[PDB]
């Protein structure tokens, strides 16, 4: 039997990522002309300005991707991507500085956003 | 010679080269020190050569095979990279899944 | 969303139910539990998790549960476990033991493991992390042993020595006031902790009190200064007054005793008993029934680790090359007859696999490799399994049970021996933060990296000149946490309680931490982690047959071992 020194014998099955959260599929478009490439945990609502999507459904969300991957939209492409619940004490700070508090101040996020114009605020 | 500390320890990879390729010579199937220096040796001469770096990453996968070296050694060994003296100056050469 | 098993190891290191071989052994670990939230694995690098306001929080100042160092998703290989967990190290210490990250936005994150702005971040994906290996039988004979330990993931070194003296060449021992405050100032510039022990010879109490006073760890009693009655008794004696622990190399010769003589000199107070087997020094030829009683903590040193078709070839010649015994001389080859045994070293095998050694240990330069006792103690285990098959106690597949058996032979019950096991030995919280990343394809042989007091000591890395590290030559290197003033606060020197409460650091202009031995008289056989037993060991006096529960203890020898021509280049 060949021996692969520290070789892995995984177990059977496969591993569920963010068991138990809300997901959410959204439509997103990159309306630069440079690429974006988004991280699985950045506050999904502080993206870049030019990432094109309903704002609102960003809140108190990031990425349904394996930890430490990202998401890539080449300049003017539009595809969807599946969000998760932010856990923890859901609260953000820093980042774009559009939340520092509850992700639960809906309001005062989306009109910073848009004050600062971020796309895709109602 | 002026040498610097990157030109003396280089030296001990020729060496350890030198003693694996005798091994080797003498029928001995190589271990995973042996096989990583001989590669990186080949590189670095590749380089004094003057070949390119993308000649050396082609080159590399074929210096060693599977029989010339222990069970398990393909396997230990993911990549083998050195820095050496091109013509044009200091290259990194990255030597992908070197043995199969 | 769902990852594969394959995938999800590959990216974070193993999880639960999954299997790791150690080197090219035959031996398999496998995860217990974990500590992490699938979907909030911490991981650092571009576009990862520990970043500002995602994983790594921006709030919080240091003080506030923000921890100096995390090790993301490290499988852990200790006494305590087998399991997954990110561990989190603040001001040298092991403050947390669980899931890192930052609380705003990630489940399940230990409340005093935040990655701040003060964190600094090692990957510990798809390496074993252990404590740092316990040596408590070393030679200080030449300080370019200390590399050599560290390499093979040693952190703590026990013992005594002046250098390449005939007294310190044979015997752990740095003797007398003068000798130990020097080696307790030579101390301070070597990188890995260091307990000095002194003379346990005397029959008066003064002149070995006096040098538990001046700064030893312990004493070591040998039979080269005359391994008495009455220098055990007083050594004994000092012992229990200062606290401290006492290690025996008995009197091989049986001179003024026998082994019983030298069980009553002891009277039931504990003792350390090094190179248990005695093939490293002992009764001949039955010192090994030591390891059978309640008040013996006992190790074996690792040249007779684990027993091979080239053992007693060498050692016979060692033993005659060191102590100029003659071929020619029938008592010299008597003598090395009597004290070179197959028979005890296969039973030491066995005793190891049953739990009845505690210990593992070096022998440093004296008859014992400095880089070689984590090496050694992968190799008999792995014979073991192979000889005697699984032990009763194991799992699936998992060698989990022999594991936590060996790794608590070389950590936990050295330090607990030491009475230094409140500071090393074994990956706690509240513990010193001495660990060793391993490779898998390399774990016991070569360490990746070895932290000390919370920085980096040592690390297998490449040319110094090239745009990244891995890059060749990689080799053995010193690290940061030994240059300049930091080998003070990475490394601690144990000492006695009167040494400290005497003002000896002070005195001596001691820079390095200071740690206290304590709490190592009122310990047996049966604070051995994994390694408890207790039984009635005969050894024949004629055939030196070895007898445990009326079974003769017997293995062969093996031909080849893993984790040695693959690995090494000479
Ligand atoms: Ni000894
Ligand atoms: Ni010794």
């Amino acid at each position: 039997n060949y021996i692969v020194p520290g070789e892995y014998r995984v177990a059977e099955g496969e591993i569920e990522i963010n068991a138990g959260r809300e997901k959410t599929t959204i439509r997103v478009s990159n309306t630069g002309d440079r690429p974006i490439q988004v991280g699985s945990h950045i506050h999904f609502v502080e993206v870049n300005k030019e990432l094109l999507f309903d704002r609102a459904e960003g809140i108190g969300r990031r990425l349904n991707i394996p930890s430490g991957t990202a998401a890539r939209f080449e300049p003017g492409e539009e595809m969807e991507v599946e969000l998760t619940e932010l856990g923890g004490n859901r609260e953000v700070f820093g980042i774009s500085d559009l939340t520092n508090g509850s992700v639960d101040n809906k309001e005062l996020i989306l009109q910073r956003a848009k004050e600062l114009g971020y796309k895709g605020v109602e | 010679m002026h040498l610097n500390p990157a030109e003396k320890e280089k030296l001990q990879i020729f060496l350890a080269s030198e003693l694996l390729l005798r091994r080797k010579a003498r029928g001995l199937k190589l271990n995973y020190p042996e096989a990583v220096a001989i590669i990186t040796s080949f590189i670095m001469e590749g380089a004094r050569d003057g070949k390119t770096v993308a000649m050396l990453m082609e080159e590399g996968k074929h210096v060693l095979t599977r029989d010339d070296v222990m069970e398990g050694v393909p396997e230990m060994i993911d990549d083998i990279q050195a820095e050496a003296t091109f013509p044009d100056g200091t290259k990194l050469v990255t030597v992908h899944n070197p043995i199969s | 969303m769902k990852i594969n098993r394959q995938q999800y190891a590959e990216s974070y290191g193993p999880t639960v139910g999954d299997e790791v071989r150690l080197a090219d052994t035959d031996l398999w670990i496998e995860v217990e539990k974990d500590y992490t939230t699938y979907g909030d694995e911490v991981n650092f690098g571009g576009g990862k998790v520990l970043r500002e306001g995602m994983g790594e929080n921006g709030t919080y100042t240091r003080t506030e549960n923000v921890l100096d160092l995390l090790l993301t998703n490290a499988l852990i290989l200790d006494y305590t476990g087998i399991y997954k967990a990110d561990i989190g190290v603040k001001d040298g210490y092991i403050v947390g033991i669980g899931k890192g990250g930052n609380p705003d936005i990630m489940d399940g994150v230990t409340p005093n493991m935040i990655v701040g702005t003060a964190t600094e971040v090692i990957a510990a994906e798809g390496k074993i992390v252990t404590a740092g290996g316990i040596d408590t039988h070393v030679h200080f004979i030449n300080p370019d042993q200390v590399d050599v330990a560290l390499a093979n993931g040693i952190t703590t070194l026990f013992g005594g020595g002046t250098g390449p003296a005939e007294g310190s060449k044979a015997t752990t021992v740095t003797p007398g006031p003068w000798n130990i405050e020097k080696m307790l100032k030579s101390t301070e510039g070597l990188p890995i902790n260091v307990g000095i022990l002194g003379k346990g010879h005397g029959s008066s109490i003064a002149p070995i009190m006096e040098q538990i006073d001046a700064g030893a760890a312990g004493l070591k009693i040998h039979e080269d200064w005359g391994a008495t009655p009455a220098s055990i008794d007083r050594s004994l004696t000092v012992a229990d007054e200062a606290d401290v622990q006492v290690a025996i190399h008995s009197d091989t010769l049986n001179e003024a005793g026998f082994l019983e003589d030298t069980l009553r000199a002891i009277n039931g107070r504990v003792i350390h008993s090094f190179h248990v087997e005695g093939a490293g020094g002992g009764h001949a030829p039955d010192i090994m029934a030591m390891a059978g009683h309640p008040n013996v903590l006992p190790s074996s040193t690792n040249p007779t680790r684990p027993f091979t078709v080239n053992t007693i070839d060498e050692h016979l010649d060692m033993l005659m090359v060191c102590h100029h015994l003659k071929q020619n001389i029938p008592e010299d080859v008597a003598f090395a007859d009597s004290r070179i045994r197959p028979e005890t070293i296969a039973a030491e095998d066995i005793l190891h696999d049953l739990g009845i050694i505690s210990m593992m240990s070096t022998d440093a330069l004296a008859m014992g490799r400095a880089g070689e006792m984590v090496l050694r103690t992968w190799q008999t285990a792995d014979k073991m399994k192979k000889q005697r098959g699984p032990l009763a106690e194991e799992k699936n597949g998992s060698d989990n049970f022999r594991l936590k058996r060996y790794v608590s032979k070389y950590t936990i019950n050295p330090a607990i021996a030491q009475g230094i096991a409140h500071e090393v030995g074994s990956i706690e919280e509240g513990k010193f933060a001495d660990l060793v990343l391993w490779e898998p394809k390399f774990f016991g042989v070569k360490a990746d990296r070895v932290i000390k007091g919370g920085i980096i000591a040592y690390a297998q890395i490449g040319d110094p000149s090239a745009s990244i590290p891995t890059p060749q030559p990689v080799m053995g290197r010193r690290m940061y946490g030994t240059v300049g003033d930091l080998i003070h606060d990475t490394n601690i020197t144990f000492m006695s309680k009167s040494s400290i409460q005497q003002g000896v650091p002070a005195k001596l202009g001691l820079k390095r931490r200071i740690g206290t031995v304590k709490n190592c008289r009122n310990i047996g056989k049966k604070d051995m982690k994994w390694n408890d037993v207790t039984t009635d060991i005969d050894i024949n006096p004629e055939t030196y047959e070895v007898k445990v529960d009326g079974e003769v203890l017997t293995c062969e020898p093996v031909k080849e071992l893993p984790m040695a021509q693959r690995y090494f280049l000479f």
